[PDB]
Order: C-alpha cells, then sequence, then structure tokens
RNA sequence: CGCGGCACAUCCACCUUGUGGUGGGUGUGGGUAGGGGAGCGUCCCUCAUUCAGCGAAGCCACCGGGUGACCGGUGGUGGA
RNA sequence: AUGCCGUGGUGUAAAGCGUGGCAGUGAGACGGCGGGGGAUAAGCUCCGUACGUCGAAAGGGAAACAGCCCAGAUCGCCGGC
RNA sequence: UAGACGGUGAGAGCCCGGUACGCGAAAACCCGGCACCUGCCUAGUAUCAAUUCCCGAGUAGCAGCGGGCCCGUGGAAUCCGCUGUGAAUCCGCCGGGACCACCCGGUAAGCCUAAAUACUCCUCGAUGACCGAUAGCGGAUUAGUACCGUGAGGGAAUGGUGAAAAGUACCCCGGGAGGGGAGUGAAAGAGUACCUGAAACCGUGUGCCUACAAUCCGUCAGAGCCUCCUUUUCCUCUCCGGAGGAGGGUGGUGAUGGCGUGCCUUUUGAAGAAUGAGCCUGCGAGUCAGGGACAUGUCGCAAGGUUAACCCGUGUGGGGUAGCCGCAGCGAAAGCGAGUCUGAAUAGGGCGACCCACACGCGCAUACGCGCGUGUGAAUAGUGGCGUGUUCUGGACCCGAA
C-alpha cells in the first residue's frame, strides 16, 4: 500500500503557523522560518518565566528602598530591623503597601526602627 | 543463498562436549633445537579459546 | 454432548454423539490467533511489483559534467531522487504462506468446533432439500428455523450436488467439504450445520 | 462465543518494529552508526583484524585426518534397557526404535551405564565389554 | 528552602498477592554518540458495530482539550 | 610527605565481579601541579596526575568570553535564605 | 441451479447488458472410430561337437601440451581437443581414483526415441490487504510522437464542465477580447481559461503602531487606542430598545524597560569571516529472498520434535519417514565406551559424565555422611512455528567520480 504524504504532514505545519502570527517577515508565512523562531520564541520563555521571578523582586526592592527613604532609614537596615521584631512580611506585600497606604508602611518603619540594636556597629 | 562457513578455521578450531571451542597452539612447527624440553611441552595438547576471541570464532564455524 | 439430528420439513429422527476427544478441548484463545493469521497470509496473493533504478527504461548515460556549470553532479538520470526514477526498497512479488505445524492446526480447529458445541451451536439435519432438483426457498425456510443469525456455515458431503446448489446464493452462508473444515471459517460462523453422512465423515477421520 | 473480534495474541509475543532514521525522538539521522569511517557506509567482514595476520592464520591445523570408513553406531544405556522394559523379553533392533531410544535404519550397540535388573535379552551389534556383566548376571543373554 | 503537578527506582503494610493495581516512607529525573522502555498520526485488509445526498472526504476559520507526537466540538466551503 | 598491595572494624541502596545481546569510541581542547624537546620563548610540542572544567553543561560572576571562579536546569509560583 | 461484475440522474438479485443453468454451426481447421488403401510374417525349432570365422580402426592404449571435473599438475584415475607412435575379436578389450595381481561389473569406436522439465511477442477467460496522473510501462493526451544528434542512439510534457450541452436566445459598453442585465441548471459558489481549489507570490478596503532613531526581528514586563460580549448605580422613553459613563473580560495592535550571536553539517571549538539552503507544493533514504547463522520474547508438542519434493482436494485443508536437529562422550585415527586419549604406570593431567533436606539403613562413628538401598518421587529438555535485535550472501541505508 502506497501512501501519499500529505494529510499527515500538514498537522505540524498548521499549528506551527497558527502560534506564529504577529511575527514579522519570512517568519510569519513560510514553515522553514516559523520553526525556526518557536525554537527561540519557547527558549526565550522559559528563560524569563524563571528570570522574572528575579524581576518583579528587583522593582519591590527599589520601591522599598524609595518609600524607606521618606521615613529616613535605609533598606539595608529596614530589612534588619523587620526580621528582629519577627515581620515575615514578603517583599510584594511590602511594596504594595509603600505604594497605596502611606501611613501604615510608616508604622513598619518605626517598629524595624525600634526593634533594631542600638549601636548598629558595634560587633554582635 | 544458503551460509558459507569459513573453510580454514574450521581446520583450526574444534569443539568438545558442552559447547566449548578448543585449539591447538603455535611456536612448536620448527626451530627447535634452542627451546628446551619445559617449552615444547608447555605448547603440547589443546586449549580453550579465550574469552575474548569467542565471539569471532562462533561466527567463523557457524 | 448430545446433537440430534433434524429433517427437512418434518421431525427429530434420530441423535448422533459428539465425542469429548474432538468437541471438549479447552479454548485457547492465543493458538487460533496465530493459526487464522497464518491462513489470510496464505491468501494474499502477493502480486505487486515496482522497478528500481536498474530497470526503469534508459538511463545509461552520465547526463553532463561534473565539475564546471554549478549545479549537482547527477550520475543517472533514473536515480531514486528525480521526477521518474526507480523506486528505492519498492515492493517486489513474496509469498507469505506460513509454515505451522500440523498439530497447532489439528488442536485450533477442534477448539474452535469445542467453542460453539458448548454453546449449543452445532447443528445436524439429514439432508438440506428432500429432493434431487435443488431449491432455495425452501432451505431458506429450513435454515430459519434452525437459527436467526447472521452467520451459518454448512458443511455437506462433496457428491450430495442436489443440496450444494440449493445455499449457493444465501447471503452470509459458507459452503464446505468435511475434510475442509479450517479455523478462519468456524470462527466467522455463529451457526455450523453438519449433515449425517457429513458429520460421521469427520468423526471417523479422528478415531 | 469465541468470534474474530475475541481473538488476541499472547501478550508479548508481538513487539514491534524499530524503525530508524524517522526523526531526533528515536534513532536519528545516523542511524546508530555515528562514525565517519568504512562502518558508517560498508560492512567490516569477521575474518578480517585491521591488517594483522588473523585468529585462523596465527593458530596452527588441527592435527591429523577425518576417516572415510568410519562405521558408527548408535547407542542405547543398559540404564534404559531397564526402565522401557521392567519386565523382561527380547530386545530386537527393531523394537527399540519403536520405543524411541534409538535411531531408525542404523547400528546398535548396548553400553553399561546404570543398572539392570530385569532379565533383559537383547539382540544388538558389537557389545560393551561392561555390558556382557550386566546381562548376564541378570540372566540375560547377548547375542548378535 | 516553602506550597502544588508529573515520572522512575527501591522500601514498608495489604488483595488473584508481579498478569498486577491500592496506600504512605525515602532517594532520584542536564545530556551528544550510543543502548533500553513505552506511545501518536496517515493509508490499506478482515471481524464486529455505527454515521452518511436531512450533505461523507478534503480544505478554511473560530472556541476548547491532553505530560509529548497531536485530539475534539461548532460554523463555512464542498459533493461520495 | 603522598601513592599502591593485603587484613580487622565502622560507614554507604542505585558500588563491584562473572557470563550473553547491542554498541558507539580509538583526530581531543584549555586551566592548576610535576618533568622532557625548544632559547627554561610561544594560543609550541610530547608525557604524568581516583586532578578539574569543556567535549556532552544551561543558570549567576570575570564589561563581552567553549576550557577560569560559584553551582549541576523534572514542570509551575507577581514567595523566603 | 440467478446476492459475480458493470451500467442506469446517488449504496439495485426483481430497470438494462447479463450471471446460474441450458440449447447452437452452412463451411473451414483440429481430434477420434470404421472402411478403402499401404506394409509385414507364414519355416524353423531343439539337443550336441567346440576345430575354424566374425562381433563397428588411423578408433582405443602409451607419449607431448592444454581444457574441464571437489581436485589450481599434484601420487592424478575416469572424461574431451590437437600432434606424433599405433594393437587385438572372447584365453578379446575397457572400468572399479597412480600401480600391479586376484575377484566382481560391463561389452566402446554405427543410429533413432514419447513422457516428467524450461519459456510467453501473441489469443481468450479469471485474480490482487498492487498503481490512480510527479504514481503505474518511456507512453491514460499527435508516443517511440514532437524535439535534440551528421550518425549509432537519446527522448519529454499535456486526462476530469454537467445527470443532460440544456454551451449564456435577446438587449447594453466596446473595433474586438472581455464584461453587465436577463436566461438554462439542483448548483454558473460547474461558463469549453471549466469538479474540489490548499501554499508560495500579487493587489484593494480597513483597526492599531511608525518620520531623534543603531531593531538574529523575538520573549518577559507595559501604558495608550480600537473592536465585540456582560454585572453594577444611573437616563428610566422599560413590553420598550439595553441610552451614556465607571468596573471586569475575549480578540487585534505594542509607545516603552530588561534579557537575547538564525537553522544545519562538520568539528578541539562556529553566529561565523568553515560547508549547505532564493521561497512554496509534491516526490526522495536500513527494504526483501533463504526450514540460512547467533542470541532473546511467545505459542505447540515434549525423550521426542518436524516434515521437503510430491500426491488428492472448487482455498488457507488432509496425507507424505526420505531427511534434519536432539538421543553420550574421548581420540590424529584403528578403536574403546560413563568413560577415553597421552604414558612403561590403579602416577599426574586434558576434555566429558555423576542429585539429597531426611528417616531407615550404615565394619555404625564423640560427633559430622562418606559406601548402598525400595520411595521420602531433589529438577534436568530438547525440537518446531510466528515476532524482535544483529548478521552472512546478493545492488543491501541513499546519492557521487575520473
Ligand atoms: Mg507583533
Ligand atoms: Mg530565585
Ligand atoms: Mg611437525
Ligand atoms: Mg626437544
Ligand atoms: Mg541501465
Ligand atoms: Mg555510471
Ligand atoms: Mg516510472
Ligand atoms: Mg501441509
Ligand atoms: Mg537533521
Ligand atoms: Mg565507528
Ligand atoms: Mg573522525
Ligand atoms: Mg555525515
Ligand atoms: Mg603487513
Ligand atoms: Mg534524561
Ligand atoms: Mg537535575
Ligand atoms: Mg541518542
Ligand atoms: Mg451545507
Ligand atoms: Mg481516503
Ligand atoms: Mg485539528
Ligand atoms: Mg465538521
Ligand atoms: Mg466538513
Ligand atoms: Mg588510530
Ligand atoms: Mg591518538
Ligand atoms: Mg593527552
Ligand atoms: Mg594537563
Ligand atoms: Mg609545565
Ligand atoms: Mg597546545
Ligand atoms: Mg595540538
Ligand atoms: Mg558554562
Ligand atoms: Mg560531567
Ligand atoms: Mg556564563
Ligand atoms: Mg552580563
Ligand atoms: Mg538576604
Ligand atoms: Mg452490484
Ligand atoms: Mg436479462
Ligand atoms: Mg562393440
Ligand atoms: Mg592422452
Ligand atoms: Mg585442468
Ligand atoms: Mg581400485
Ligand atoms: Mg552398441
Ligand atoms: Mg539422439
Ligand atoms: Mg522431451
Ligand atoms: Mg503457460
Ligand atoms: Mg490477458
Ligand atoms: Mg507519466
Ligand atoms: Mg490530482
Ligand atoms: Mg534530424
Ligand atoms: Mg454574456
Ligand atoms: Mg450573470
Ligand atoms: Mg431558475
Ligand atoms: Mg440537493
Ligand atoms: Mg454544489
Ligand atoms: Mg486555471
Ligand atoms: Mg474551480
Ligand atoms: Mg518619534
Ligand atoms: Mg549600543
Ligand atoms: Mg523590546
Ligand atoms: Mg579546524
Ligand atoms: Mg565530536
Ligand atoms: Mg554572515
Ligand atoms: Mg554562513
Ligand atoms: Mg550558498
Ligand atoms: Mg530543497
Ligand atoms: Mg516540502
Ligand atoms: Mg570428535
Ligand atoms: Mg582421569
Ligand atoms: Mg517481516
Amino acid at each position: 500500500a502506497r501512501v501519499k504524504r500529505a494529510v499527515n504532514a500538514h498537522k505540524k505545519r498548521r499549528s506551527i503557523l497558527k502560534a506564529s502570527r504577529g511575527y514579522r517577515g519570512q517568519r510569519s508565512r513560510l514553515y522553514r522560518k516559523a520553526k525556526e523562531q518557536q525554537l527561540h520564541s519557547l527558549n526565550y520563555a522559559y528563560r524569563d518565566r524563571r528570570a522574572r521571578k528575579g524581576e518583579f523582586r528587583k522593582l519591590w526592592i527599589a520601591r522599598i528602598n524609595a518609600a524607606a527613604r521618606l521615613n529616613d532609614i535605609t533598606y539595608n537596615r529596614l530589612i534588619q530591623g523587620l526580621k528582629a521584631a519577627g515581620v515575615e512580611v514578603d517583599r510584594k506585600n511590602l511594596a504594595d503597601i509603600a505604594i497605596s497606604d502611606p501611613a501604615a508602611f510608616t508604622a513598619l518603619v518605626d517598629v524595624a526602627r525600634a526593634a533594631l540594636p542600638e549601636d548598629v556597629n558595634a560587633p554582635s | 543463498p544458503k551460509a558459507k562457513t569459513h573453510s580454514g578455521a574450521s581446520k583450526r578450531f574444534r569443539r568438545t562436549g558442552t559447547g566449548k571451542i578448543v585449539r591447538q597452539k603455535a611456536n612448536r612447527r620448527h626451530l627447535l633445537e634452542h627451546k628446551p624440553s619445559t617449552r615444547t611441552r608447555r605448547l603440547d595438547g589443546r586449549t580453550v579459546v579465550a574469552a575474548n576471541d569467542t565471539k569471532r570464532v562462533t561466527s567463523l564455524l557457524n | 454432548l448430545k446433537i440430534d439430528v433434524k429433517t427437512p420439513a418434518g421431525k427429530v429422527d434420530g441423535a448422533i454423539e459428539l465425542p469429548a476427544e474432538l468437541f471438549d478441548v479447552p479454548a485457547n484463545i492465543a493458538l487460533m490467533h496465530q493459526v487464522v493469521t497464518a491462513q489470510r497470509a496464505a491468501a494474499r496473493q502477493g502480486t505487486h511489483s515496482t522497478k528500481t533504478r536498474g530497470e526503469v527504461s534508459g538511463g545509461g548515460r552520465k547526463p553532463y559534467r561534473q565539475k564546471g556549470t554549478g549545479r549537482a553532479r547527477q550520475g543517472s538520470t533514473r536515480a531514486p531522487q528525480f521526477t521518474g526514477g526507480g523506486v528505492v526498497h519498492g515492493p517486489k512479488p513474496r509469498d507469505y504462506s506460513q509454515r505451522t505445524p500440523k498439530k497447532m492446526i489439528a488442536a485450533a480447529l477442534r477448539g474452535a468446533l469445542s467453542d460453539r458445541a458448548r454453546n449449543g451451536r452445532i447443528h445436524a439435519i439429514t439432508e438440506l432439500v428432500e429432493g434431487q432438483n435443488p431449491s432455495t426457498k425452501s432451505a431458506r425456510a429450513f435454515l430459519a428455523s434452525l437459527t436467526e443469525r447472521k452467520q451459518v456455515l454448512v458443511v455437506i458431503g462433496r457428491s450430495d450436488e442436489a443440496g450444494a446448489k440449493s445455499v449457493r446464493n444465501l447471503p452470509g452462508v459458507h459452503i464446505l467439504a468435511p475434510d475442509q473444515l479450517n479455523t478462519y471459517d468456524v470462527l466467522r460462523a455463529d451457526d455450523v450445520v453438519f449433515s449425517v453422512e457429513a458429520l460421521n465423515a469427520y468423526i471417523a477421520a479422528n478415531t | 462465543t469465541l468470534k474474530l473480534h475475541d481473538l488476541r495474541p499472547a501478550r508479548g509475543s508481538k513487539i514491534a518494529r524499530t524503525r530508524v532514521g524517522r526523526g531526533d525522538g528515536s534513532k536519528g539521522k545516523t542511524a546508530g552508526r555515528g562514525t565517519k569511517g568504512t562502518r558508517a557506509r560498508k560492512q567490516v567482514p569477521v575474518t578480517f583484524e585491521g591488517g594483522q595476520m588473523p585468529i585462523h592464520m596465527r593458530l596452527p591445523k588441527l592435527k591429523g585426518f577425518r576417516n572415510r570408513f568410519r562405521t558408527e553406531y548408535e547407542i542405547v544405556n543398559v540404564g534404559d534397557i531397564n526402565r522401557l522394559f521392567p519386565q523382561g523379553g527380547a530386545v530386537g533392533v527393531d523394537d527399540l526404535v519403536a520405543k524411541g531410544a534409538v535411531r531408525k535404519n542404523a547400528l546398535v550397540k548396548v553400553l553399561g551405564d546404570g543398572k539392570l535388573t530385569a532379565k533383559v535379552d537383547v539382540s544388538a551389534h558389537k557389545f560393551s565389554g561392561s555390558a556382557r556383566a550386566k546381562i548376564t548376571a541378570a540372566g540375560g543373554s547377548a547375542t548378535e
């Protein structure tokens, strides 16, 4: 029995050229260049769904470091003060309080300031 | 298309009763003056074909 | 174990006993799958061919110079990557006759007839038609008073040409000699219908 | 009832065939060869050991000839004359064939492995030395 | 490390007690050449069953699904 | 000093040894240490090393970096060290 | 006795050609019988003597050089060629693997012979787990045609309207080609460019973005605009119709920040400035034959397993013992045999055979099973099918020279 290869072969061709809409050039009109882009387009999501855990953290740190300095204490000494008083609030929620409610992030500063050791440069 | 056996290795290897392959030993045909009798006697008899050359001798007899 | 002989347009006249070493063998599934497969393979006519690059016509020369043009070197105009060249590893004429042993064939037939006789399907009739000229409207009605199913294997003698002609053109009726029972035909049928002259020829061929 | 959509092969007797050269998810482009040498396009013969003088030209010939007239004999031990014949009687060349201990149209020779108690009376070709003393020690006899 | 998903290997109790599933321990799963294990899709045949001029195949779009090859539902086109 | 050979303890699941099936591989590269040829030149050559990494190893660091340092990716997470 | 197959406006045993089953041949040729015709025989047979005659000539033998047989000139017989030499007619001559002798077999140098077997340009009738237009013959189409070559030779591409041409009367723009309106048809989303009509490639309309920006063309963040379906609280025209904004959501786009050196082959190492690819669609590469060889899965029978050719069957079924492998090994071999070879050796080795967990039994032993027992019934095991991996011979995974 001889088989025409065509009904089988057109199945991995439609589902590349549906996941390749929006690209510009030969990379959305031809099969041999949309396959080469999907190899790069799916690796750039596996590389970046793990990198973006470290890229929202990098923004929460900068938003805490900004709103800490409106209450004249560094980020170097706010996280020490919050770990000493036992406040286990993560940095996503510690940033969204600093944006959306400024009179509640202040009370987490006056707790981290008061729970800090008295001579921060003294050996301990 | 009936498979031939190698016509030379069937003069240099035979079989014992339990599937072993035996052979003879060399250095005993000529130049036997300077060989003492503790060397011509070690080369007498038949030994089992060694464990690393039993796949290329099976596939010549068979 | 005891199958009663029926008569065309009539009654039960006698009884024929089915022996146990021929109709009560246990049903072995993994053996009948090998005898059925080895029989449809013998039905393959095996007549299919293509041409290689050495039998497609022409192609004897080398078409152009190997160095100089900028095209790929090609060697023959009928090599298998050309449109119109020979087929590589194409089908040749082949035989498919497997070589199943005699005991694996006989003991799969006896497991096939046993599985029909265990559920009450072996019937025995004294003749299909009560004359010497054939007729189908009677033999359809007579096989409809026996069974009401779609597949019937009618085993009658070889020299009974009066009744063999009577069941040739029924839809879903097969006809075979007593010494031509095989495993693929009993297993297709639901209802094996012997003859009392034909069952005594199969039992006395196996003691 | 057993129909043809109820027959299936035994579990494990029909395993799939390894089609090779059909993608990187299976045995891929090189189809289990890898190399760029003789093994990658051709076959290396068995008799060839890279150039040095091979295993069938280093070792010498096995000594001696084969006999053109070696009349062999078939073998039945006296321990299976006992078990096949547990009550005695005449044991010819013919009855040993039917009982399944010797080949058709060949010559028999009774050896002596085992114990014999039954009063057998065996006719054969060319008895052993230890068979005329395990048969005459039970009242039997050994003719030709 | 914390919380969820999957896979293999062994261990511990249970039932036809490996032809194997159920339940929790612990360990383990980057990979080329290469070895082993298990599957998807096309086409032909046989057995059974089912849909089709009240619109099959094939082709196109859209809404969904599976750990992967890939699959399904609705509409449009079309004519065995 | 090390390294190797044997034995008695303690520790460790995925170590070993024997016999079959099927292999591939036999052009290696640079770094640390020990030496030969060279001019104690070389991104030079040829060796040793239960030495590493690459090859066949992505991630973070050395501005960029096959071979250096840290660490071995089963998948998810807008969570901590 | 017809449900084979095909046609008919779609899947038909009952519409048609037909099938099952029967009938049919003026003449021609083939075969068969009887006649005519043509030929042959009608004189030997049996016993007996053993003298004589004959029984296939430049042939056989021998020699020289070659050919071919398992046999590559070897110790080389039988068989055939050429060149020399060259017998004998039964007490004859030749063969039985140099050669002799004895024995058994046979009559060379004259001739003819059915059947079993090999083949298919062609003729009729059947069949396909073969192809369906880049397949299948090169050839479904002017096909060995066009075309190329002085020549021998090489050697293409091109099939499908519809059920039925009912093939768009007639009018309008136009020189026409082509269109529009009508019409035919179930369908013109079938218009002699014609069934279905994918992709590359090429227009047109439209929502968004784009003229201060250095972009393996993506991915993660991410504003803004457009589009379509909905809860809320309102306008309440409310049976309305969902009128407008806010909130949420699907789909399109993506100002803007972070990461980011295309795929493939070959390499110590490639984004490469090492090799390959302009794009798409189809085609293009571990396949077969054998009772082959080795392993392994699985079914059958199991001290046995199994048939080959062949025969009888309307088939896949039933027969067929020749054979192969198992059944006992050692040895160069004569051979001997649970043993055999080496040897002067009941010395030692080499290969090969040989069952306990008992009780009883045991010259019984401190104890411990050696020697030997009926079973207490220790577990050996091969052969043949079909699968898979590798392999041997063949073109042997596919393409490529001078
Ligand atoms: Mg885009
Ligand atoms: Mg992290
Ligand atoms: Mg010698
Ligand atoms: Mg000497
Ligand atoms: Mg040719
Ligand atoms: Mg050529
Ligand atoms: Mg062709
Ligand atoms: Mg047969
Ligand atoms: Mg590739
Ligand atoms: Mg290699
Ligand atoms: Mg190489
Ligand atoms: Mg290569
Ligand atoms: Mg040499
Ligand atoms: Mg892995
Ligand atoms: Mg890991
Ligand atoms: Mg691999
Ligand atoms: Mg429709
Ligand atoms: Mg189809
Ligand atoms: Mg789909
Ligand atoms: Mg649909
Ligand atoms: Mg459809
Ligand atoms: Mg080398
Ligand atoms: Mg080297
Ligand atoms: Mg080195
Ligand atoms: Mg080094
Ligand atoms: Mg150095
Ligand atoms: Mg160097
Ligand atoms: Mg170098
Ligand atoms: Mg790295
Ligand atoms: Mg490593
Ligand atoms: Mg790095
Ligand atoms: Mg960096
Ligand atoms: Mg920290
Ligand atoms: Mg029909
Ligand atoms: Mg008719
Ligand atoms: Mg004569
Ligand atoms: Mg001569
Ligand atoms: Mg010759
Ligand atoms: Mg002789
Ligand atoms: Mg004559
Ligand atoms: Mg003649
Ligand atoms: Mg003839
Ligand atoms: Mg013929
Ligand atoms: Mg024909
Ligand atoms: Mg063609
Ligand atoms: Mg077509
Ligand atoms: Mg011309
Ligand atoms: Mg018109
Ligand atoms: Mg019109
Ligand atoms: Mg109309
Ligand atoms: Mg219609
Ligand atoms: Mg239509
Ligand atoms: Mg066209
Ligand atoms: Mg069209
Ligand atoms: Mg601008
Ligand atoms: Mg820059
Ligand atoms: Mg960007
Ligand atoms: Mg290089
Ligand atoms: Mg490499
Ligand atoms: Mg470039
Ligand atoms: Mg390049
Ligand atoms: Mg190029
Ligand atoms: Mg290409
Ligand atoms: Mg393609
Ligand atoms: Mg021997
Ligand atoms: Mg001994
Ligand atoms: Mg096969």
